């Protein structure tokens, strides 16, 4: 199935796991970060039926399953479900045995330390991986984009990291991590759709609202003007097909939900939005750094695909920035996946083959070693 | 339970007050010992200075 | 009522514990100063002698 | 690359190093006397990035570097960094090998002895230069200006030396040396601009203020009248663009900084100022010398490029000087670039071939030879 | 209302405001320098509810308020908010209307004009104070501390002043405005506690971390051996009770935060830290001054209450200082309250009764008068 003894890459978020091998430009498969379990009483004998479902299995049989996500707000807490997702990911779909391949995993630098320690431990103790390396999603985004400098807004499912990097160096005092992500936008949409008469509360219903957002939503370049017409006419409405033949029609809610990115107060968060975080990450850096960060704002991850987002962000930051200065956004088509690609790039660089924790150093030190060896 | 917790809350008021009073006494004791040692160290620093003045002389 | 007195008594325990801790911190600061001063009073008494010796020499 | 073993000339000050070869009109390249070092932890791997940067490299990459000057107040305190600066000067930009060329270095007459001794040792031991000479800044200025007699007032970045010379000879008892220089004016400008809401306390900020000073500041001919207007009206403010797009304007601060040369008390210094010391350098010389020094006030060094400085220096000394006699200032467009120019002239004189120290005498005597052979 | 027309004294820092009347030995009340505003939509009616809350109201009702600080590293940028804090201070806690009493306010002289000009204007135009006086923080600290000579280290919430005074005179060329303060220490602690699994990103969370810092943190005279143990053992962790009943334990992070004052690189600041900055202020003074300042380092302001700070500072300075000499720190209990105490002392001195701006001179001259009458 694979023709090289290369590194493996797995970007594990609170939404989905993107997994494949180092040297490619795409994951072999994307496995949702889900372990599903039946919530109903069985009645038929000898008709199979599993006790639990993993990844794509969990979504395929979801009609009667409650679906749980092992990762919350950027970190892994249900380490047991992570090991099952990984076993499936590696052995059934990537068709690899990590014992024979070094593995690269990712996190955000302002996430809690336990995440990198448990991810490292699972790969060394249950998979016997010869080596490990936990990467920075912002680093991977800059490699994928062809940059050494910029502000990376990685749009996670859990959290948004917001980090300035200059000439390959971290500028950590200027990181503005924000507790606003794709799962919060999804929760907001469940509540706004309730206002319109469509109640979405169960797992199947929650998965649908996420799917509605992905297909119907946008941010808009100008929220107030967009709402002035969206709130006044059916001409800005779009219908979504619910998987039972019924439809839901959504109007200004189509953008009011993504608007939370610019207005986090919509979900109860105290924040001025993603353009404030971008701005402060530049502003808190020295003036001989700022010129290069203004010219290199980097969009990575999901939400970066919303209509109006690259143009809106450039407008929102140039509005806060000084005049004369050029404010620019980098937003490649390798959207929602460029961080995976960055994983592939880093994992396969010759400059990175000395960065690995080996299964010698790990066995001698234990998982706390990841804090000294990765970043 | 509440009367017992009042007795305990009060006991804790008494215990923490008692102990803080014990600490006031321990504090005054070490403060006074500090003042004594400081005065002593200062008397010595003054003697060191008298000698330094005499050393220079 | 007992609970209100409890809250106040507990508050007193907290205020008194506050003071207890503050005094403890002061006790330790002063005691630590006492100890550094014991060391200094002795080093100084020794200097009182090193300097006296420099004078004698 | 030359058709003769022409001496190399390197005017190494506490500001910039000007370097080229003897016999030319101008230096081939100029370099900040700087070695830069990162103050941040690297995040991306395979980014190149040096442990240390030199000259213009250090300035160009300054956004994350702390920048140090190996020379303070005219003296090298860090000779390891000067070896790097000279390596860069000679091999990267002039692209010459001192091993095949004599080298001329410069200093003030009362510059502490370690400076000329370490300069001599570096060139004979790390560059293995066939010959050396350390020259007097006033001598070099006098050759560049076409004079053998006059006061050389050299108010540059490091120190003001102010030495009277008659018929090519020192009059050392009349050197009115002063620990007041362009670097103090820069420090004063950082502080006075901080008072206007533009704090300048970091390395990047310091380099910006030096650039502001060089383009916006002046001393004027009449301080009190200049301030009466500058302190009363915006009509005398001048703007400056900072690298990040910020705009700063400077009003009376534009000249109050530079004025410290005439009023040293502004920065806490106990001094009569550069014009009184210029006057005393003339006055302290014999009465049959004074007439020639009054007619020949030679301006050189840095700060000589402040508007109003040549006109003001002549006014201030003629005002202290006796009547009937004519007092004159020499302040050619070759001001400050006179030490390097003099180096080219001096290195090339046939009579100077008896002044050069060879890599013969050097081995028998060691670097202390500079005190027996130069001046 | 008082037994004399005593001046009222208010010490308004970037952290807290201390206020009372001149002649007392303590402020009557202390308020946070905070104006809070609701970030939620009201649902019930007839609930009262202010547009804004100040001081202790702002903190008591903080559960749904965003809390802003009108003072930015010593500068009032929002004077409408300071007027409301002052009205509350004067009328609700001190119970004295300024119309019948002179008022003394404080600032560092390093403050870029606007603070003393607006402080003077608010009291003369919104409170109709009969007289005003803007005082120097170093002066106030030395009176409170029993000194006329020494260096005031006022390392509080906003900016560190580090100004040397000799025989009552300022030595302004040696004053180093330092962008290292108690507010930065709080931000650092919020980020390292996030790494431990206790994220702090909102206003309520910022206030909690400040409370944690004030009650749990210390600096240590020997941070290296202290962290070798604190980072290895739970026996050195201290439990803190969070407002909702949850518990956070803090280990080496307890001192890691205060350590920033000696290790400013922890927050991205290019600085030598407070011990070297103090040392340099001593060094920059004349050689016959240096010895008196080495023997008289005076603690004031905030953060000077950390265990081990008097010893940490005295030992670091001693290490930088020359031999023979005795380096000493004065650290009075009037710490943090010393500027206010000095205000009481200064306002009441007979030799300071001619220093007051009357509400006549003020109107004839306007607020720019503060530059002629106060300092």
């Amino acid at each position: 199935d694979e023709d090289e003894t290369t590194a493996l890459v797995c970007d594990n978020g609170s939404g989905l796991v993107k997994a494949g091998f180092a040297g490619d430009d795409a994951p072999r498969a994307v496995f949702p970060s889900i372990v599903g379990r039946p919530r109903h009483q069985g009645v038929m004998v000898g008709m199979g039926q599993k006790d639990s479902y993993v990844g794509d299995e969990a979504q395929s049989k979801r009609g009667i399953l409650t679906l749980k996500y092992p990762i919350e707000h950027g970190i892994i807490t249900n380490w047991d479900d992570m090991e099952k997702i990984w076993h499936h990911t590696f052995y059934n779909e990537l068709r690899v045995a990590p014992e024979e391949h070094p593995t690269l995993l990712t996190e955000a630098p302002l996430n809690p330390k336990a995440n990198r320690e448990k991810m490292t431990q699972i790969m060394f103790e249950t998979f016997n991986v010869p080596a490990m390396y936990v990467a920075i999603q912002a680093v991977l985004s800059l490699y994928a984009s062809g940059r050494t400098t910029g502000i990376v807004l990685d749009s996670g499912d859990g959290v948004t990291h917001n980090v300035p990097i200059y000439e390959g160096y971290a500028l950590p005092h200027a990181i503005m991590r924000l507790d606003l992500a794709g799962r919060d936008l999804t929760d907001y949409l469940m509540k706004i759709l309730t206002e319109r008469g469509y109640s979405f509360v169960t797992t199947a219903e929650r998965e649908i609202v996420r799917d509605i957002k992905e297909k119907l939503c946008y941010v808009a370049l100008d929220f107030e003007n967009e709402m002035a017409t969206a709130a006044s006419s059916s001409s800005l409405e779009k219908s979504y097909e619910l998987p039972d033949g019924q439809v839901i029609t959504i109007g200004n809610e189509r953008f009011r939900c993504p608007e939370t990115l610019f207005q986090p107060s919509f979900i109860g968060m105290e924040s001025a939005g993603i353009h404030e975080t971008t701005y402060n990450s530049i502003m808190k850096c020295d003036i001989d750094i700022r010129k290069d960060l203004y010219a290199n704002n980097v969009m990575s991850g999901g939400t970066t695909m919303y209509p109006g987002i690259a143009d809106r962000m450039q407008k929102e930051i140039t509005a806060l920035a000084p005049s004369t200065m050029k404010i620019k956004i980098i937003a490649p088509p390798e959207r929602k996946y460029s961080v995976w690609i960055g994983g592939s790039i880093l994992a396969s660089l010759s400059t990175f083959q000395q960065m690995w924790i080996t299964k010698q150093e790990y066995d001698e030190a234990g998982p706390s070693i990841v804090h000294r060896k990765c970043f | 339970i509440i009367e017992s917790d009042l007795e305990r809350a009060e006991e804790r008021a008494e215990l923490s007050e008692g102990k803080c009073a014990e600490l006031e006494e321990e504090l005054k004791t070490v403060t006074n010992n500090l003042k004594s040692l400081e005065a002593q160290a200062e008397k010595y620093s003054q003697k060191e200075d008298r000698y330094e003045e005499e050393i220079k002389v």
